[PDB]
């Protein structure tokens, strides 16, 4: 009753506030941390989340970090093409032995912030760059 | 004939859009506020049962 | 006039998994 | 200033919470269960993904079998822990574990390898550099702010009263007892077959679950409740199934949290929470039971029902002797409470003496843990 | 092609009108509570006050 | 003469069985169905039967649609009802209905609405002096002889496990798995489809039903008895549809009742039969659990597949601890137990006094019951 | 439609004559609303015939039988046969599914094949399904105009894919295991 609108309001307030706040400020960091390595093939990236779900820029992103070839993204413009180009990132990654735990062609398709996030943070952290 | 109609219904969907997203805009200020009343309510309330 | 073990049908999205 | 922030990470059978130290509220809180496909796959091309963790996990509840890694207080499934710390590691809090230092909750009474499983699960898997293990009551007791009182904790699998005064606590008068809100949920599951209802597999046990949630309160006479649903229907209400189908419980509000009084009802021996709460105070000292009357608090999700906090106060004033006076504590926000306490536990000055540090663990093994920890 | 293309821009518009409808309902909400919260802090503030 | 006899009429989703309290057999045995023409009879002064009921129902199948008022050991259709107890009293026993007792058997867990309707109908309609709910696994112990046991009762409607120590029965204990014959039915049907024999009508169900019957066993090894089907062509048999065509069974024989023993065939994500029986012992306490292994029950007429007590026992012997006595009592009449029992529990003289009483019905109403049986 | 057009007098019996009748039936054939208003409109006026000529030269008038012969569809019973419409048949099969995905189904029903092409099953199809359906769930009928070549289509889609070129059946791999492999590899 009282006690659970009260409840409501502490979780609503405190816990919302805080985590998106540092999703924000994450974001940010990740974004430009993104715009600073794609601008050798001259891509771009206006948002985290919407610019990811088609697959081909996260292809582009580790064929920079990497510095080899990956295989061709198909040639599409579907949904089933988009989880393709996805699993293909996904696959290479997994080439490499990078740890991914909850991570899902649709998940990054579908626009999650968590997964997106924790995605980059995984790259940044764990995969190591090429020269 | 198609060609004339798709303008229309571009502006029409462009301009929902910005209506949309001013809401959204209004509604979270809306909810802080409420927030921060209920907020200052509790505290006078537990001042009074002490 | 040893058990068996829990099964599962099988899936066709992917076609092998073998490491 | 040479501070990092330890993670404070609390851990229960029903959802896990973490966050920083020094921090007001957790930044992630999520249930704990794994989920597993349970039908064939015949869209060749989509992803392949074998577990499903956290919230994606209720998310996508219809073509999953979901499990709970930690039963009765107790983790019973090591992978499905790891892949949660993973995904709370990664994906929730976006910080690197071998950075800082853990802090982690159990039950009072357990088997003791858990604490040993643990403690090297954290060393060696993600290379913290130090690690503790407090048990959650205290840390109701640290989030009350007083530094005497009994503490009541019951969350989703374990139920569990301690004696403490003056900061000194008593380890022959903690109880536990093996009742909490899986009990309950599978109670309501089995009360709803009366109305017609049937919930057989994992998703209708969330979906029974949020039904209790929604619509649960506890009766302050339950004879007068039997007697008063018996009278009339002005006490019922409607719920909406995910399908569109609506159902009435009614009398069956108030019969769920009652088997939290009258364990008899799920056929078990043992007694009540208000029972084991007196037992506990009597079996303290005698001049300390005075302050412990009167320093009641209660901790934990299951603790969140209407009218829990008369109830209780009636039934234990019914028990203890009347010339004393008892009150119950309950802080809205107690659901949280174990989480704040441990992070008032990472700010403290002397609490930087009482990590578990990494040298000292390569050299007594996994055993320091029971020497080092309460 | 422009049959397709005409459908797609209608859908992404009655979708956002759908959303439009709702925020405005949920300000309306807002709105009401936030008024409530002064009711409750007068009341309690002339109970302090005595 | 005095202490007439008392009828008793056993109502499963499949038949119904119906007999007098002395008797050791019951005198009808008919199916539970009710069928209604589709055509448009053209032949004037044939005369007009607006339904039938029971055998010869089965006999004209051809011409009308087969309906079962019962699904899943719950009433769906009253007035079907009706017509099948009409049918049992006056022209099956031929009785007068007002001047004998009558005893009912239902499943454990169901609806608490269908008792009610039960006692109300019939009071108001057939007057019946006294009548008596009980629950047929009980009755199952009683026509086994023995006070002691875990009574696993497998029906067309339902399947049900009930543990009973010394004459008390342990009410948490008891699990109802949804699994029963008509889903076997419709799963022989959907496999005997892959060998081009299609059965889509509802008489034609009752011819898989008698194929299932006659021409059905459980292997003992699965997988093995896979390979032995795949390997030669010894493992087939014929059938002769009523129109003179020969289909031959073949490998499907022992794969429509494994479905039993995994559910996971019907997408049903349920345990299998012999891990609820042993969850059921394992829910009891610690020092009986001796006594029920050793007095496991086999009841209904679902269990009479060839092979199925060699089956149940290994697995439960696998489930069970090493050291333990475990054998399966599996009476050869067990299709008629729930009767047989039944019958015997109105042959005692103390049964006299728990009779429901037209005079109670009276004062309190179709409610009663829920006070005066179980 | 053969059977309902001897009821006014044309007969067509060999099996030339049967793909006229098809002919007939995709030219002049609708799906009802209203079955029983449909009904009554048709008999009480003559708005709803119209003319077909024979590949003789002959001229034939339908009139009522445009919406009996897709209404079978709908009433199996006309046929003799004791199965459920189309409409039920969905809804039987949404209600096999879990509880937590019916709404996803419900919103997302999809029509194809050459049969759905009647005028007027999109509407008929929401109706009954909206009948059956609770209130609150709201049912989205989804029906492409290319919906008779769909099954070709998704073809196309399905071969173009990369992973789909690992889900082949090799000749290496019928030449070990027999005709049999389909059953392994194929859902
Ligand atoms: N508002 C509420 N009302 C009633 N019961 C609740 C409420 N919130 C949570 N619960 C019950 O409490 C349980 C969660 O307890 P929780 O505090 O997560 O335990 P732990 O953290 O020890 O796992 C849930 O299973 C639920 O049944
Ligand atoms: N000889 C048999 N072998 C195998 N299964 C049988 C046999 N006889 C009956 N059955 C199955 O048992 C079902 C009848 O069960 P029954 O004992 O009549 O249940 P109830 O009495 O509760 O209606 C039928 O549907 C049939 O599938």
């Amino acid at each position: 009753d009282n006690d659970n609108s009260s409840a409501r309001l502490f979780e609503r307030s405190r816990i919302k506030a805080l985590a998106d706040e540092r999703e924000v400020v994450q974001k940010k960091t990740f974004t430009k941390w993104v715009n600073s390595h794609l601008a050798r093939v001259s891509c771009r990236i206006t948002d985290l989340y919407k610019d990811l779900r088609d697959g081909r820029m996260l292809i582009k992103l580790l064929e920079v970090l990497s510095g080899e070839m990956l295989p061709k993204p198909t040639k599409g413009k579907m949904r089933i093409h988009c989880l393709e180009n996805v699993d293909k990132a996904l696959q290479f990654l997994k080439e490499q032995r990078v740890h991914l735990e909850n991570m899902g062609s649709h998940d990054i398709v579908d626009g999650n912030h968590r997964l997106v996030l924790g995605l980059i943070w995984t790259i940044i952290l764990r995969f190591q760059i090429q020269d | 004939s198609l060609n004339r109609r798709i303008q229309l219904v571009e502006e029409e969907l462009d301009r929902a859009q910005e209506r949309l997203a001013t809401a959204l805009q209004k509604l979270e200020e809306a909810e802080k506020a409420a927030d921060e009343s209920e907020r200052g309510m509790k505290v006078i309330e537990s001042r009074a049962q002490k | 006039t040893t058990g068996t073990p829990r099964t599962s049908l099988p899936h066709f999205h992917h076609p092998e998994t073998t490491r | 200033d040479d501070d990092i922030a330890a993670l404070v990470v609390d851990n229960g059978s029903g959802m896990c919470k973490a966050g920083f130290a020094g921090d007001d509220a957790p930044r992630a809180v999520f249930p704990s269960i794994v989920g597993r496909p349970r039908h064939q796959g015949v869209m060749v091309g989509m992803g392949q993904k074998d577990s499903y963790v956290g919230d994606e996990a209720q998310s996508k509840r219809g073509i999953l079998t979901l499990k709970y890694p930690i039963e009765h207080g107790i983790v019973t499934n090591w992978d499905d822990m790891e892949k949660i710390w993973h995904h709370t590691f990664y994906n929730e809090l976006r910080v690197a574990p071998e950075e800082h230092p853990v802090l982690l909750t159990e039950a009072p009474l357990n088997p003791k390898a858990n604490r040993e499983k643990m403690t090297q699960i954290m060393f060696e898997t993600f290379n913290t550099p130090a690690m503790y293990v407090a048990i959650q009551a205290v840390l109701s007791l640290y989030a009350s702010g007083r530094t005497t009182g009994i503490v009541m904790d019951s969350g989703d699998g374990v139920t569990h009263t301690v004696p403490i005064y003056e900061g000194y606590a008593l380890p022959h008068a903690i109880l536990r007892l093996d009742l909490a809100g899986r009990d309950l949920t599978d109670y309501l599951m089995k009360i709803l077959t009366e109305r017609g209802y049937s919930f057989t597999t994992t998703a209708e046990r969330e979906i029974v679950r949020d039904i209790k949630e929604k619509l649960c309160y506890v009766a302050l006479d339950f004879e007068q409740e039997m007697a008063t649903a018996a009278s009339s229907s002005s006490l019922e209400k409607s719920y909406e199934l995910p399908d569109g189908q609506v159902i009435t419980i009614g009398n069956e509000r108030f019969r769920c949290p009652e088997a939290l009084f009258q364990p008899s009802f799920l056929g078990m021996e043992s007694c009540g929470i208000h029972e084991t709460t007196f037992n506990s105070i009597m079996k303290c000292d005698v001049d300390i039971r005075k302050d412990l009357y009167a320093n009641t608090v209660l901790s934990g999700g299951t603790t969140m029902y209407p009218g829990i906090a008369d109830r209780m106060q009636k039934e234990i004033t019914a028990l203890a002797p009347s010339t004393m006076k008892i009150k119950i504590i309950a802080p809205p926000e107690r659901k949280y409470s174990v989480w704040i306490g441990g992070s008032i536990l990472a700010s403290l000055s002397t609490f930087q003496q009482m990590w578990i540090s990494k040298q000292e663990y390569d050299e007594s093994g996994p055993s320091i843990v029971h020497r080092k920890c309460f | 092609s422009l049959n397709r293309r005409i459908q797609l821009v209608e859908e992404e518009l009655d979708r956002a009108q759908e959303r439009l409808a709702t925020a405005l309902q949920k300000l309306e909400e807002a709105e009401k509570a936030a008024d409530e919260s002064e009711r409750g802090m007068k009341v309690i503030e002339n109970r302090a006050l005595k």
